[PDB]
């Protein structure tokens, strides 16, 4: 039968070689399928090593420009008493509605930060939104 | 003694879908009892041992 | 005389098409996103061999790159369909007890096999002694969860490689995919994700079996006349 | 192979080895493709590619294994620990 | 004009929520064990809350509740471990029932 | 390239470091 050295190559290379060497009389049922549509990576055993010294993982933190507006909104107005509905894929919270208005006004030419944040709050209050400052 | 019949056919395919557990009869019973306990939730001594 | 024509029109024909069973129509990046397939574990649980498949970390929560999930899932579903078409034995494995009942029903419905219970030592590497000298082992093993209940790789991953059985596997951000033949990075915890996987594999396997009967039936009708 | 009786150990060893087979690439089906120098634990092995007619000039255990693999021409030197299993 | 994954992630409610601590979310009871309520709120993991003492009979499978999230996944690394230990469940406080 | 890609920056939600009750006092 096939070699059980699972840490020496992959099931494909071990099978292919033993078929060449006449050890395996017939190819397994999956061999022709693997050969026609191989995986992106050949499944070879590898030993996981801990990182030492200055080695770091290449995973980056996911940030967006609007995160600065959210961080300020939550610090000024806190989490909206309205509850998030994460089941609705199109849900918009009070903060997101604040971020959109903030973005619109910024595209109208306004560049100041402290001024662009106070005008946004007024616009929402005019629309009937409840904005209770935390302090 | 009562002997268990063949567990696969000429093509080698086992008959029962829980064959590879080695305890198909036991786990087939646990699966059926567990399934009944679920359906009840969706819907909602002296002389025996 | 007639065997070469059989194997050429039935077994070798589907291997000449990039997507013979049209499995790309079963899912999309949006459908995977709605099923929360992109949600991974916290960064403190990340496995090193999963870094290539991670889009990033959103507030210490790893996000799985669904663009790679779609390409890996395409290859995995395509391989599963070809094996079902060739009448291979497909065994689903998973120790996640929240989904044991779901997975056993899915296997019984598609006409395949499930092992969601405690995995005893040597089910694969000592099968001739446990089942019999003529027992036929699975041609493909699909892990819907690659970890056991102490957060270690399921023993069957190693033993499937020992017995040279290809493996398809959903690999979360804390899993080890080195020995998985066709890994699919994705969320393995949320019921929406697990339910999606079961539908895709079940549909891919059921289509491939119906395709095998359509091709055979047509090959016989034309054979007589 | 391990057993109380020697013939039982022989049976276990050879029946198990045939399920743990490597495939060894051979250059022109008589030697290795390039010089090989490695250490396994404390055993050092240095192998040299050789032309035809050179023969097997190696540790007697390496000669035995080379005949089973199909290598006809090679030089090898073993240094450090001469542990047979290593 | 096929939306990319980067666009989906940017505009998803879970991404727009920011930090999860002290965030009010709506959950759904999908499983009950005695007085343990298993609640899904749109995250990777569910949370387990105990049946409140008042109006306990109103909490059934399918009931939609209000939660105050504390953490999306309870994890922690302990002395000598090479990776974090995770209990595979979120941390949240059951506030009450949501009604229209 | 693409406007929806993440951008590199410092954690905007980072909480200020905690201070002891005597921080800044003689
Ligand atoms: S925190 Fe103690 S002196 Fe600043
Ligand atoms: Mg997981």
């Amino acid at each position: 039968a096939g070699s059980r050295l699972e840490t020496v190559g992959s099931i494909f290379s071990r099978t292919r070689d033993l078929v060449r060497a006449g050890v395996l009389k017939e190819k397994p049922l999956w061999f022709d399928v693997y050969d026609a549509f191989p995986p992106l990576r050949e499944p070879v055993f590898q030993r996981p090593r801990v990182r030492y010294g200055k080695a770091k993982a290449p995973i980056q933190d996911i940030w967006y420009h609007e995160d600065r507006i959210r961080a300020k909104f939550y610090s000024v107005y806190g989490s909206g008493q309205r509850a998030f509905d994460l089941f609705n894929p199109n849900f918009k919270s009070t903060c997101q509605r604040f971020v959109e208005k903030y973005t619109e006004l910024q595209k109208l030419g306004e560049t100041d930060e402290e001024k662009l944040f106070v005008e946004t709050g007024k616009a929402l209050l005019a629309e009937g939104v409840i904005l209770r400052r935390v302090g | 003694p009562r002997q268990r019949a063949i567990q696969w056919g000429e093509d080698g395919r086992p008959f029962h879908y829980l064959f590879y557990t080695g305890k198909q009869s036991y786990y087939s019973l646990m699966h059926d009892v567990y399934g009944m306990l679920l359906n009840l939730e969706k819907h909602q001594v002296i002389g025996s041992r | 005389e007639d065997s070469t024509d059989f194997n050429d029109k039935i077994l070798n024909e589907p291997l000449k098409h990039s997507d013979f069973f049209n499995v790309k129509e079963l899912f999309s990046v949006r459908s995977l996103f709605d099923a929360r397939v992109h949600l991974g574990h916290k960064a403190g649980c990340r496995h090193r061999f999963m870094e290539p498949y991670i889009f990033g970390s959103r507030l210490d929560h790893d996000i799985i790159d669904l663009e790679q999930t779609a390409t890996h899932l395409q290859l995995a579903l395509n391989f599963t369909a070809h094996m079902a078409y060739r009448k291979g034995i497909i065994l689903f494995i998973s120790r996640n007890r929240q989904f044991s009942y779901l997975i056993e029903n899915m296997a019984r419905d598609c006409g395949e096999y499930a092992h969601t219970r405690y995995f005893r030592g040597g089910m694969l590497t000592n099968a001739r002694l446990l089942f019999g000298p003529t027992v036929r082992l699975p041609d493909l093993i699909i892990f819907l969860h690659t970890l056991n209940n102490i957060f270690e790789p399921h023993v069957a991953v190693r033993d499937a490689a020992k017995m040279n059985i290809p493996t398809v596997g959903i690999v979360d951000t804390n899993c080890n995919p080195c020995l998985i033949t066709y890994p699919v990075p994705g969320n393995d915890d949320s019921p929406l994700a697990v339910h999606l996987y079961c539908r895709l594999f079940q549909t891919a396997i059921t289509r491939a079996k119906e395709k095998r009967q359509q091709v055979e039936a047509l090959y016989r009708l034309q054979g007589q006349k | 192979g391990k057993a109380t009786d020697r013939m039982d150990a022989f049976r276990k060893a050879k029946n198990r080895a045939v399920h743990h087979l490597h495939y060894i690439e051979r250059y022109e089906d008589h030697t290795i493709f390039h010089d090989i120098s490695l250490r396994f634990k404390r055993t050092h092995i240095k192998m040299k590619k050789q032309p035809k007619g050179y023969g097997l000039r190696c540790h007697r255990a390496i000669i035995t294994i080379c005949r089973l693999i199909g290598i006809k021409d090679m030089y090898a030197k073993v240094s450090g620990s001469i542990n047979m299993l290593s | 004009n096929v939306e990319s994954f980067a666009s989906m992630l940017r505009h998803s409610p879970l991404t727009q929520m920011g930090p999860a601590k002290d965030k009010l979310v709506i959950g759904r009871i999908f499983h009950i064990v005695e007085n343990d309520l298993y609640i899904d709120f749109g995250g990777k993991f569910h949370c387990v809350c105990r049946r409140p003492e008042v109006d306990g009979e109103k909490y059934q499978k399918g009931t939609r509740v209000r939660l105050r999230l504390l953490d999306l996944e309870l994890t922690s690394r302990f002395l000598g471990a090479t990776t974090d230990t995770t209990v595979l469940e979120a941390n949240a406080v059951l506030l009450g029932i949501q009604e229209s | 390239s693409n406007e929806d890609l993440p951008i590199s920056m410092e954690n905007p939600y980072k909480e200020p470091l905690k201070k002891c009750i005597l921080c800044g006092k003689h």
